[PDB]
RNA sequence: UUGCCGUUGCUAUGGC
């Protein structure tokens, strides 16, 4: 570096970016609230609500800048829940029961325009001015919902075959959704306007999961092609940060001197700041993510352990013991509790995840960001965690967050899951302090 | 898979092309050159005006088969291994062995025409 | 519906306006229908409906979207005063007609 | 000029059938016969050499 | 494009006969124009092994034209040799073409209704409805090949021979 | 030596899952043991797939014996809840058959898993 | 003798020695992720065009923010087009498959003796080699 | 704390 280090072009653009507006939207401000070490964690408040639904699916929360939570099931009801008094369980405002009565009397696609749905409603947003919540699912419809009536008060159809919404995400202080179709599609509406501003392609299976920050960027990731992508929704095009785990060479590392093997499906997202995301994944990987790495910078192998093995009991009908456990070949079918809810909270030095291990698991990222660890496990839900997010409250230098999370006892897209181990269906609620 | 014979190697060498060379230059693929026993014999009973092209018919790359057959008749080995099985091309400058081989049908044909080998029954060479 | 979004909005006080890129997105529509899009952009910033012009209107392939160029004035006096003739006689209130001769 | 080649490949495929035996796809349901005749004189193979 | 050598020898009429009956081709200049950049594909890959190992034209080149064959679909994932690039040939090139991808994709029953769709705009793949059918579509672009928004195969209005039954069914 | 003996490991289990669910997206698979047994003695199958963890394993152990009278490649898979998500229904599935056909836009990756399990039996 | 100002002396060239086989070698080792578009927006008149080359988006994306950052649209000078256009096309539709270009395989240019082998620092002492290496 | 049924708290759990 010399004493004259000045290029007209450049200083020229900084006149103009001083010159310019929208200096609001556009934070790529990374992890400010380095609070992971500062809270503490076995003495959250652990407070399970059993509700009477059977296959909750997901939770959708609200804080302003009252506070009400929502749900969804798989017996076709989103049911409200004020959430405000933030030490007892929550309550119920007013269900919401599709079925039957709402099926469509023309089997055509675009007037699907009924005002309830009929399948498997997946998830659900509430808007963060808070005035309508959307939700949607297999009846390849979204519904807004009004705040203070819950009426539909405009029902916007997928409008193909395959239209099934998996996940939505409103941009955070603004209007505007973003719900990944299972069409390998992402959808993007403005709901005080009631429009469709873009809708952008570009995964190879299904968009299961979605996640959306301050900036008009997004974080997808689709089931088995092991990608997650992210989205410049103003310039349409994206950054995609395949896997790329070897079990073979992790085995050379640790042959070196071991049950770790390779990656079926990326599950879940939480877009942690504008410059980083994790993404959970169907061997039980966490990983997280840059914005200018391909590959992932840290990897968690196994995040919520490895099923138990299957019975001898159970495993052939042979009369011994020995050849019954000759069947199982050891330990070559021993398969992990994939991780199937993620939550960032934003700009924040901790995330959670869960599964049916039976205990959520707090981490913090390291302050370098390039690693994370446990801090603590929460045992007091028992059963699959169809979402997890995290609800504040006080100012900056002493708050206290409820985790409000979702649990049942199958998972939220297909039921797949056996070995229900006394597991129930309701909101499991851990408030955690200082 | 390509069924070399004597004059295929002699009017190679008098035109100087190499045989693996020419041969994927020809077809623009890859080559397996075969010399069987009665043309390699062929090449050694033409005497030892024919030195060279005996070494250089002896060559690593060209692979060889092994012809179960009384005497040394190239051209009868050569239409009878070809119309038996159809997967080869027969690399060949005889008048009379082109003429036989151009009446089979589906067997493409090799040969020394110019400066570089001409390819004629095969229908994709470009 | 018709939808709209601004970027990259910048402030010209020199000749008193502010000016940005116009997305315009319009599914199953025909297009951008400027008149109407000029209304929206009075609403959708303060007023000064006969102030504000849109000019360069691309459509792309297969519609969905357009990009344009917005202008949004204060005082239509000076809008008159530096917005120019050809402009005018589009979308305001400026006439210029010629004695086409030789 | 697609339809003349269209029709030209159904005509060639079906005159392929009267020089070799086509692979059909494999037995259909239950194995009736040979539906056409059994030649015990003829031999269709090639001999070596 | 360029017509080969031989261009009336039998095998070869019974060459672009079979490639046109089962691709639904329209005449030989398909065939020319594609097998006219494949012969100036694996001519570039013939010299890239005439010059032997180690060599910075044959490694950033080789790896270079078989990493946008993979990209553009006509190689393997796990061939990544520059002798497979010799190993191509006519009907790699034009099974990725757009017509037959939809034929394979099952939107039609026969590559020529495949071909009719496609020039009846009803296939668009990813956001723009193509009506061309020699389009090669890529591996990236393999499997967004679906029914257009705006198609009756899709999810839009009834055209116009059916709403036009409709109406005459009304009255 | 087990009863389901070859046992696919990581890599060529998830190559497999991935032949799958594009066989399903295609409809190309059929499942379920005795739909896999039925067109297995049919004759629509290039190869099948097994769980090698449901609740007895005789139940698909009755398919290899087919396999082997009729030449078609087998292989088992190491998780039935696995290989249902690969199909992609809503329970597991514990035996999945890839059917011949030839207009398959998926035949190489269908051939090369089968290729690749031939060298593994 | 004197001195004499020279902008192609002090110029930012630069494409004397970019050469996609190595740009694409880099582009595929520099692990930094690549801004591809979604995936339909790139194929240009409903495919009666190619898909789009890379040169053609990355001069499309120039053109574009040029267009957006001082506010202009461009014309039809019609030199300029009728030279410059329909080569582009032309050259685009012989050598551009599925949106990849492979005329960089069929065109005579020494990769070596443009883009690898430097030429300042050619290490012309093995003084000089010895202490590069170490 | 709900679809029910039970231990109930005078609030927690466990079976479908
Ligand atoms: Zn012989």
């Amino acid at each position: 570096d010399e004493y004259n280090n000045f290029d007209a072009g450049d200083l020229d653009k900084d006149i103009i970016a001083s010159r310019l507006k929208e200096d609001v939207a556009e934070q790529q401000g990374r992890v400010f609230r380095y609070f992971g070490d500062k809270l503490l964690i076995s003495e959250a408040k652990q407070s399970f609500t059993r509700v009477g639904e059977n296959n909750l699916t997901c939770i959708s929360c609200f804080q302003p800048v009252r506070l009400f939570a929502y749900t969804v099931s798989k017996d076709l009801q989103l049911t409200k829940y004020d959430i405000t008094d933030f030490s007892k369980r929550p309550k119920k405002l007013k269900y919401a029961k599709g079925g039957a009565k709402y099926i469509p009397t023309s089997k055509h696609e675009y007037e699907n325009t009924t005002e309830g749905h009929y399948d498997e409603i997946l998830t659900v947003a509430a808007s963060p001015d808070g005035k309508y919540v959307v939700t949607g699912g297999r009846d390849r419809k979204l519904i807004v919902w009004s705040t203070e009536s819950l009426s539909p008060v405009k029902v916007i159809p997928t409008k193909d075959r395959r239209g099934e919404v998996l996940s939505l995400a409103f941009r955070k202080n603004s209007d505007q959704l973003y719900a990944s179709c299972a069409d390998f599609k992402i959808r993007t509406y403005s709901i005080n306007q009631f429009s469709q501003l873009e809708i952008l392609y570009g995964h190879h299976d299904i968009v299961e999961d979605i996640s959306a920050l301050a900036m008009e960027r997004c974080v997808t990731v689709g089931a088995r092609d092991r990608t997650a992508m992210l989205w410049k929704i103003p310039d349409e095009t994206r950054l995609t940060f395949r896997g790329g785990d070897e079990p073979q060479k992790l085995l050379r590392r640790w042959m070196k001197e071991p049950l770790f093997f390779c990656e079926g499906s990326i599950d879940v997202v939480s877009m942690v700041d504008d410059f980083h995301f994790i993404t959970g994944s169907d061997n039980g990987n966490i990983c997280l993510w840059s914005l200018a790495k391909k590959k992932p910078i840290f990897t968690e192998r196994i995040a919520h352990g490895i099923l138990p093995e299957p019975s001898f009991n159970d495993i052939s009908g042979e009369t011994d013991e020995e050849l019954r456990k000759r069947q199982l070949q050891g330990k070559k079918l021993l398969q992990p509790f994939w991780i199937t809810s993620l939550y960032a909270i934003p700009y924040s030095n901790v995330f959670i995840s869960g599964s049916w291990s039976g205990s959520l698991k707090v981490w913090k990222i390291s302050d370098n960001l390039r690693s994370f660890e446990l801090l603590g496990e929460l045992s007091g839900a028992k059963g699959v965690v169809t979402k997890i997010q995290v609800v504040e409250s006080g100012k900056h230098g002493k708050e206290k967050f409820r985790i409000l999370a979702s649990i049942a006892k199958e998972h939220r897209l297909g039921r797949w899951i056996a070995n229900v181990s006394g597991a129930r269906n309701g909101i499991y609620s851990a408030v955690i302090d200082q | 898979q390509v069924l070399i014979d004597t004059n295929f190697i002699n009017f190679s060498i008098q035109k100087k092309v190499d045989i693996v060379r020419g041969m994927m230059d020809c077809l623009l693929a890859k080559c397996n050159p075969l010399i069987t026993d009665c043309v390699m014999a062929e090449l050694e009973k033409l005497g030892p005006k024919y030195r060279i092209a005996l070494k250089l018919a002896r060559d690593p790359r060209i692979k060889r088969l092994s012809c179960s057959h009384k005497g040394t008749y190239a051209d009868d080995c050569l239409v009878h291994r070809v119309l038996q099985h159809k997967c080869y091309i027969v690399a060949t400058n005889d008048a009379g062995l082109k003429q036989r081989i151009r009446k089979i049908p589906g067997i493409p044909l090799m040969s020394v025409g110019g400066h570089a080998y001409v390819i004629e029954k095969l229908p994709d060479v470009f | 519906a018709v939808t709209i979004r601004t970027r990259k909005v910048i402030s010209n006080p020199l000749l008193a306006r502010k000016q940005f890129v116009v997305d315009v997105l319009h599914p199953n529509r025909a297009n951008v229908s400027k008149d109407e899009l000029r209304e929206k952009l009075a609403e959708v910033y303060k007023a000064e409906k006969d102030a504000v012009s849109v000019f360069g209107f691309r459509t792309q392939f297969g519609g969905g979207k357009s990009v344009g160029f917005g202008l949004v004035y204060n005082s239509v006096a000076e809008a008159k005063k530096f917005e120019p003739t050809y402009r005018l006689v589009r979308y305001g209130l400026a006439e210029k007609v010629e004695k086409a001769s030789r | 000029s697609r339809v003349k080649k269209r029709k030209k490949y159904q005509k060639a495929q079906k005159k392929l059938k009267s020089v070799r035996a086509v692979y059909s796809g494999g037995q259909s349901g239950v194995y009736e016969g040979e539906k056409t005749g059994i030649k015990k004189g003829l031999t269709r193979s090639v001999k070596f050499k | 494009y360029s017509t080969p050598k031989r261009p009336y020898e039998s095998s070869r009429l019974d060459a672009e006969l079979k490639l046109a009956g089962e691709f639904g081709l329209k005449n030989k200049k398909e065939i020319y124009r594609i097998s006219f950049q494949l012969s100036k594909i694996r001519r570039a890959a013939r010299d890239l092994l005439t010059r032997d190992e180690k060599d910075p034209k044959r490694l950033f080149e080789g790896n270079a034209l078989i990493r946008r064959l993979v990209r553009v679909g006509v190689l393997s994932e796990d061939k990544k040799k520059l002798d497979y690039v010799l190993a191509l040939k006519v009907e790699d090139f034009l099974e990725r073409r757009l017509q037959t991808q939809v034929y394979k994709l099952g939107l039609a029953k026969s590559v020529h209704h495949a071909r009719v769709l496609i020039t009846q705009r009803h296939i668009a793949v990813g956001k723009q409805i193509v009506n061309i059918p020699s389009f090669m579509v890529r591996l990236d672009s393999e499997k967004h090949i679906d029914f257009a928004p705006t198609s009756p195969f899709g999810g839009a209005r009834p055209g116009r021979v059916a709403r036009r039954n409709a109406a005459r069914k009304a009255e | 030596n087990p009863k389901a003996f070859p046992l696919a490991d990581a890599a060529l289990t998830q190559q497999i899952l991935d032949v799958v669910q594009q066989a399903a997206n295609l409809r190309q698979l059929k499942k379920g043991a005795n739909e896999a047994t039925k067109t297995l003695n049919r004759g629509i199958s290039e190869f099948i797939i097994m769980a090698a963890d449901c609740e007895p394993i005789e139940i698909l152990l009755h398919l290899p014996l087919l396999c082997e009278d009729k030449n078609v490649p087998y292989v088992f898979v190491p998780s039935r809840v696995a290989l249902g998500r690969a199909c992609g229904v809503s329970r597991p599935v514990i035996a999945a058959s890839i059917t011949t056909n030839d207009a398959s836009a998926i035949k190489t990756q269908i051939y090369a898993v089968k290729d690749k399990i031939e060298t593994l039996l | 003798f004197e001195d004499r100002f020279d902008a192609r002396e002090h110029k930012d060239r630069s494409n004397k020695s970019r050469m996609q086989a190595m740009e694409e070698y880099i582009r595929e080792s520099s692990d930094q992720p690549d801004w591809s578009a979604s995936i339909g927006a790139d194929i240009v008149n409903h495919g009666r065009g190619g898909i789009k080359s890379l040169r053609d988006t990355e001069k499309e994306r120039r053109v574009t923010s040029f267009e957006e950052d001082n506010f202009t649209r461009l014309n039809i000078t019609n030199k300029a087009e009728k030279r410059k256009q329909k080569q582009r096309e032309r050259n685009a539709r012989m050598n551009v498959i599925g949106g990849e270009d492979f005329g960089i395989f069929s065109s005579k240019r020494k990769l070596e003796d443009s883009t690898s082998r430097r030429g300042a620092k050619k290490t012309r002492s093995a003084w000089d080699r010895a202490q590069r290496r170490l």
